[PDB]
């Protein structure tokens, strides 16, 4: 089973600079029929349920601000937030849909600084 | 005829893999040759709608036997049933004992 | 069905002056042209072999370019019996020759 | 004993094993040939929704392949990426030799999630599914398959009169659909227009009719919004069917042409 | 709409008889018809059935060797050769058409042959 | 517009049960496959439970006999019942729907925690 | 040809349900959604309610959001509009619709006063 | 092979009643039983497709009910023409026939 | 999501040559819908999309608009066609609002 | 290479509670064909060889009593103690025999309270 | 259409099938039968420099294999082990039923990194690569193939003179190279002689020079080695 780790447990960094979150999963989850890579980000505010901010590695939900911008391929993926705010603090998840047993990564929690 | 079946397509366009003898420039060379999907060809037997649309109705009579078939072999891939319907061909009309006049045996004098 | 289409369908030169001549490819082949200059007359000789090598013989003038789809002959210099209809033969597929060129002055 | 057609004369006429008719001459083995003809053809019900229910799942026959040496044009041809809800495997990979059908005019790629009860998927009329000169029994993962019915033919004299020349473009489209409960009869389809912005899909639905909603959702449908992905229920609202005839049935000619404004669109929630 | 039967007859122990069935209102060659007797008071049982084009013909287990059945699709009628005849063979013979489970659909007016 | 609301969250003694109720509101509840996410409080997210729309249950190793998932479409509504409940067990239990036909989570509901 | 034939009316006071029906001929009912328009007498129409094309989904106009009801059985070619809450100012003409996108066909009003 | 039973071997009722006539396989039958009415001394007709589709023109009165093992044919309302013999027959293997039932 | 017809009334002569023009608060891709009522009798529509004119119009009643902006032109007026008209959008189908229209009357 | 890991380092429990003990393998050693698992639960107490609990993940030893049931199938197990005597404070190990390297997962040490 | 080769009287006529001669027989299926000449017979350069050239990679073409009953001993064979420069295979690892090709004399072992373009190498010529009576039209890692050419034979009337007895001892030598840029014009090739002594290749080497090039040399060592025109006949003259 594809087990997701994400290598910075804690990100502190200021206000409006870039922030990026690394995921990193067991095997690729890159499908080859559709090159797809089927990874999914996940940001929980304190006390608020996760809510999905990238599907589909790259591609951005519908709510999520152009900030959020999520790239990689294959077994390593990465989320960077282009101008970190305020209210972008919160633990930011991954999810690979590729195999058997839906995992999520362990949280990332970013900071301001 | 076909209206057994509930619609008979008029038209066949048939896609095939090439013939052998057409080809002849430096591209059966697997390195220097067409890709998978390039090797195919094409036609068209719209003229003629008797015979293909008897031929829709003899696939969907012969799928029972070629389903028996499959399920008595043992074949993950079967690509004998060709090799073994000339066989049966040829055992069949040429079996042996076969009368040179004869009903069995083809063979005609002159 | 590879096209062979021989662009300069007439082409006029004087002599001692370099002159290219192409043959367009439908789709890609893989420097598999052929040239040949036909005398009026006679029978047609071989030029240029898989689009670039020169034939034993032939004198070094004649030079030849090749790639998937594009292809061009250039006579550095034209003496008057390099004078004839050149022939771009597809070897890919099929074997089909060019319409033709014939060079005169 | 696989009935095996013999054409005499541009009429099709079965063998009769028994028989041994002296008539028909098999010169050699490249008069004998396997045809693979679609069951689009048949008069069949073509669209993924209808398609989908003759399509089945069972478990404990093993899978059998056959080789069509040549084959029919399909105008509609399946290609399906199913996985178990949970996100396990439903259709096995395709082995090394099979691959997706040669000449497609639409493709019909099922993407989704649904029951999967069976170790494989079968046609529950007794089809074969075709892929690329194999004709199998088991729908296979992820490649382009269109489900017909192998006949084996033995070609006339070898005369270069069937199957060598036509006596008389290839651009495939593909249409892509999401999927809930596959497999099963409660089972939901969604037209994927573009990423944001997904049509609910009925059996009335044509290939063309869904080629030209996707024009018109472009044109002049608002697809993209912050809300999310859309969902639209759509309606030709002409009195007329849409597509009642088949692809080849009066050549398609005379067809009315739903103009945008005729489509009907809300959104279901 | 009409399927016709013919042939009925005596037929002493051995011997053969051909059982002629024939279409009206119907293609017969498109249409995969079959045979179906019905001993008197003993119920049906299904004898043989023919492919639409000929090429497969199906027998029941206890006439596999005995009947030979073929299809003259041009004239729309259906012949079954029953051959080497046996004494429970005396009863009605019906031909019927194929349907969605094998199933008879449209059945011809029965004929009587007795041994 | 999506409404998931859980309820049923409470404290269970350790080898009891529990029964976990998900409303749903603002779309076709039918057509999606609905799913049950666990988090526990230091662990981060985790996948308990899947239903699809056929009423088909897929668990993962940890419940998969302990839990059985349940919806009934009628009342829009999703259960999960978590009998034999361990220690470990403990956490904020989410129902999450799946995008149609595709395994990501869309929209989640306001999470209920059970203590064990 | 298609008629559209509106029905019910008639003269109620505020406050008692009144149920109006269009009849629909000449085209199918099945694949048209439809419209309930009402016209005042001399303000201008105004629209209330549509129903979809198999009448799972329908929408009403704001002022009407609940007040109002639309239903439609495809069998019978007829659809219905439930007059739930009568106030003064429903009072006007009422027409039906053939298209949902475009109102095509209007059949010719009923007259609803509230009084 | 598979064994086809009729349980009602015979069975007498009034016109306007409620009777059901049950087709047993002995091996379960993936709904591929079909029913024929046989008036006494006329060619059997069809009745039930495959366990429930009702055949085109038969009354709306026979009902077809079907399951994987046990099948069973109601007739609601027993018009005298509904009264002759029924039969049925598998489609899994060999198309074998139960024996008849009498009415 | 706002249609309105710029001229709120107009008076014209029994063959005078009138345009009406409808004013629209988003911009709608030809799917502006032209319906004409006559008093005390039930609307017809004559454009189905600002240009396609329907069948059993009269060709005078010929009007053309893209975007934000829609026309209805006639030609040469006539006695029936002094009766109001009316503007529909397509784009934000389930609030569709009418808004009163023109007075064609006469001049 | 099958690696178990027991997911509680450290389990303090009262007398008489039950206690779960988590047993996460990197691969599944369900085997097909017989449909059993190919697990094993060991019992060191402190000062004493290991002792055999639990095999084929939830098969019972003779001496073992019956408070000690094994469960779980696919790449997961759990030992569940139904009532935590003082005598059974001890470390716990799995083991795996579907693959050749035969390995076991880290000791979980059970304290009562 | 594959041209079939009627051996009679000791002498070759490719069979006319059109004419239907009737002067061969087929009394059994043992006459025919498939025999895989090597490509070396046929004259080209053997040595690993220009053997490569041959092989190119190409993508899109499914590998077909046929198999061929019966072969000729290979003077020079290669067995290839090449890595892209990450370690991502660069060759298809060996079907089951593929095994290296029998009875070679010289087994040219090249192990290194190239560029692959093609998920599979093909041969340039058209020729098949040889492998323990599979003939494949693609190269498999790790197994020793010969470039050869299959023929298909009827042999003459049962007699069984021809390839059932010798009308009218091995010892297999494995040379070692590694190479960079494999597969492209830029390769550079160095004999490994030792595990510490190296020597770069040229062309004009031959198996035997590279054999006594390990006597002649007595922080890897590559040597540029020096020794007219070395072994212009072919392996057999
Ligand atoms: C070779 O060609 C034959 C001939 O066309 C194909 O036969 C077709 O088989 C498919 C499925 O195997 C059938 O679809 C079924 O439709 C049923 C609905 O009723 C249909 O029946 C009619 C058929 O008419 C003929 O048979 C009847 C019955 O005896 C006679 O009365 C009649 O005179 C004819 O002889 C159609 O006319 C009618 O319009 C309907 O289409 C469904 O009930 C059926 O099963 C469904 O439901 C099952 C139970 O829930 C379920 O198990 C199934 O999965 C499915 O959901 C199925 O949909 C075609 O009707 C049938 N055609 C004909 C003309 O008989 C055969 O499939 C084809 N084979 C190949 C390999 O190509
Ligand atoms: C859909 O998403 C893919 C992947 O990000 C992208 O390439 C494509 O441009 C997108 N299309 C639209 C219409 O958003
Ligand atoms: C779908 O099939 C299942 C199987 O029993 C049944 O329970 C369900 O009611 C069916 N749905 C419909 C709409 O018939
Ligand atoms: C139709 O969909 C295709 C992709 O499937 C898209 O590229 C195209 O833009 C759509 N049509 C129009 C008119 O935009
Ligand atoms: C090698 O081939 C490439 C591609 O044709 C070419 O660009 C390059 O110049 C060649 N180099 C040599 C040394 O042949
Ligand atoms: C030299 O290399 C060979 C393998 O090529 C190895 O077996 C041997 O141990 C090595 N010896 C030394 C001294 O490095």
């Amino acid at each position: 089973d594809i087990v997701m780790t994400q290598s910075p447990d804690s990100l502190a960094v200021s206000l409006g600079e870039r922030a990026t979150i690394n995921c990193k999963s067991s095997q690729s989850v890159l499908y080859s029929s559709n090159n797809k890579n089927y990874l999914a980000w996940y940001q929980q505010k304190p006390g608020q349920p996760p809510k999905l901010l990238i599907y589909w590695a790259s591609t951005r939900e519908s709510g999520v601000p152009d900030r959020f911008s999520g790239s990689g391929s294959g077994t390593e993926f990465t989320l960077t937030i282009t101008s970190l705010q305020a209210e972008d603090v919160a633990v930011y998840y991954c999810q690979q849909y590729y195999s058997s047993p839906l995992t999520f990564g362990g949280g990332t929690k970013v900071e301001i600084k | 005829i076909v209206n057994a079946q509930p619609k008979c397509n008029p038209n066949l366009h048939y896609w095939t893999t090439q013939d052998e003898g057409a080809a002849i420039g430096l591209a059966w060379i697997p390195y220097f040759g067409p890709a998978a999907e390039g090797i195919y060809t094409e036609g068209l037997m719209h003229n003629q709608d008797g015979l293909i649309c008897g031929l829709r109705q003899l696939a969907n009579e012969t799928t029972q036997a070629l389903q028996l078939f499959l399920r008595a072999t043992t074949e993950l891939r079967t690509f004998s049933i060709l090799n073994r319907k000339a066989i049966d061909f040829l055992l069949q009309r040429w079996g042996g004992t076969c009368h040179i006049l004869g009903p069995d045996c083809c063979i005609e004098p002159h | 069905d590879i096209q062979m289409t021989q662009s300069p369908s007439s082409l006029s030169a004087s002599v001692g002056d370099r002159v290219t001549i192409t043959c367009r490819a439908s789709q890609s082949i893989s420097s598999f042209l052929n040239w040949y200059q036909q005398k009026p007359g006679k029978a047609p000789k071989l030029l240029i072999y898989a689009a670039s090598s020169l034939q034993s013989g032939v004198p070094s003038r004649f030079s030849g370019s090749g790639s998937g789809t594009d292809f061009t002959l250039t006579i550095s210099s034209l003496q008057p019996e390099d004078f004839a209809t050149y022939y771009c033969q597809q070897s890919y597929s099929t074997l089909t020759f060019g319409q033709g060129t014939r060079l005169e002055i | 004993s696989i009935p095996l057609g013999v054409i005499h004369n541009s009429t099709l006429q079965v063998s009769d094993v028994d028989k041994l008719v002296c008539r028909d001459k098999l010169s050699s083995t490249n008069q004998l040939r396997s045809v693979g003809l679609n069951l689009e053809g048949n008069g069949v019900a073509t669209d993924v929704p209808s398609a989908t229910k003759r399509w089945g799942f069972r478990s404990g026959v093993p899978p059998k392949v056959v080789n069509y040496e040549a084959g029919e044009w399909a105008e509609n041809c399946y290609n399906l990426e199913i996985k178990k809800p949970d996100g396990s495997e439903c259709l096995p990979a395709a082995p090394d030799g099979i691959r997706g059908f040669p000449r497609c005019r639409y493709v019909h790629k099922v993407s989704g999630t649904g029951p999967c009860a069976g170790d494989f998927a079968f046609h529950k009329e007794g089809a074969f599914f075709l892929y690329d000169r194999l004709a199998s029994t088991v729908i296979y993962r992820g490649t382009t398959f269109a489900e017909g019915v192998v006949a084996f033919l033995i070609l006339p004299q070898a005369k270069k009169d069937f199957f060598s020349s036509h006596p008389l473009g290839y651009y495939s489209t593909t249409i892509r659909y999401q999927a809930t409960g596959f497999g099963t009869n409660e089972t939901e389809y969604l037209f994927e227009v573009d990423n944001l912005t997904y049509v609910q899909l009925e059996s009335r639905f044509t290939p063309q009719f869904l080629l030209q909603l996707n024009e018109t959702i472009y044109t002049s449908g608002k697809r993209s919004n912050t809300t999310g992905k859309l969902i639209w229920k759509v309606n030709p609202e002409i009195d007329t069917t849409i597509g009642e005839w088949a692809f080849w049935e009066t050549k398609k000619n005379l067809t009315r042409k739903i103009r945008s404004e005729e489509l009907s669109f809300t959104v279901v929630n | 709409v009409q399927l016709v039967e013919s042939g009925g007859g005596l037929v002493q122990p051995g011997g053969s008889l051909r059982l002629s069935c024939a279409a009206s209102g119907f293609t017969s060659s498109s249409y995969a018809m079959n045979w179906v007797r019905q001993a008197p008071g003993k119920g049906l049982e299904w004898v043989s059935t023919i492919s639409g084009m000929g090429g497969s013909t199906y027998y029941a287990d206890s006439v596999k060797g005995r009947f030979t059945i073929s299809r003259d699709n041009s004239k729309n009628t259906l012949y079954l050769q029953m051959n080497s005849l046996r004494a429970e063979d005396t009863a009605v013979y019906y031909c019927a058409k194929r349907g969605y489970p094998h199933s008879f659909d449209i059945w011809g007016q029965g004929t009587m042959v007795t041994v | 517009e999506v409404q998931l609301v859980e309820s049923g969250g409470g404290l269970v003694q350790p080898g009891g049960s529990l029964r976990l109720s998900c409303a749903a509101s603002g779309f076709t509840f039918s057509s999606y496959d609905m799913h049950w996410v666990r988090q526990a409080t230091g662990k981060g997210l985790e996948w308990v439970s899947a239903i699809g729309t056929a009423g088909d249950t897929y668990y993962p190793g940890s419940v998969k006999g302990r839990f059985t998932i349940s919806r009934e479409n009628a009342k829009n509504s999703l259960y999960l019942q978590m009998n034999s409940l361990r220690a470990g067990d403990t956490a904020v239990y989410y129902c999450a729907r799946t995008w149609f036909g595709e395994l990501y989570f869309d929209y989640w509901g306001q999470g209920t925690l059970v203590t064990v | 040809q298609v008629q559209l034939v509106e029905s019910g009316g008639g003269v109620v006071q505020p406050g008692r349900s009144l149920r109006l029906s269009c009849a629909a001929s000449g085209f199918t009912f099945n694949n048209y959604g439809m419209h309930w328009v009402r016209q005042a007498p001399g303000m201008g129409l105004e629209w209330v309610a549509v129903i979809w094309h198999d009448g799972s989904d329908k929408y009403y106009a704001d002022s009407v959001k609940g007040r109002f009801t639309i239903s439609r059985d495809n069998s019978k070619n007829t659809l219905y509009l439930q007059m739930n809450s009568l106030r003064a100012e429903d009072t006007a003409v009422y027409y039906c619709a053939r298209n949902w996108n475009l109102f095509d066909y209007w059949g010719q009003g009923t007259l609803v006063t509230v009084s």
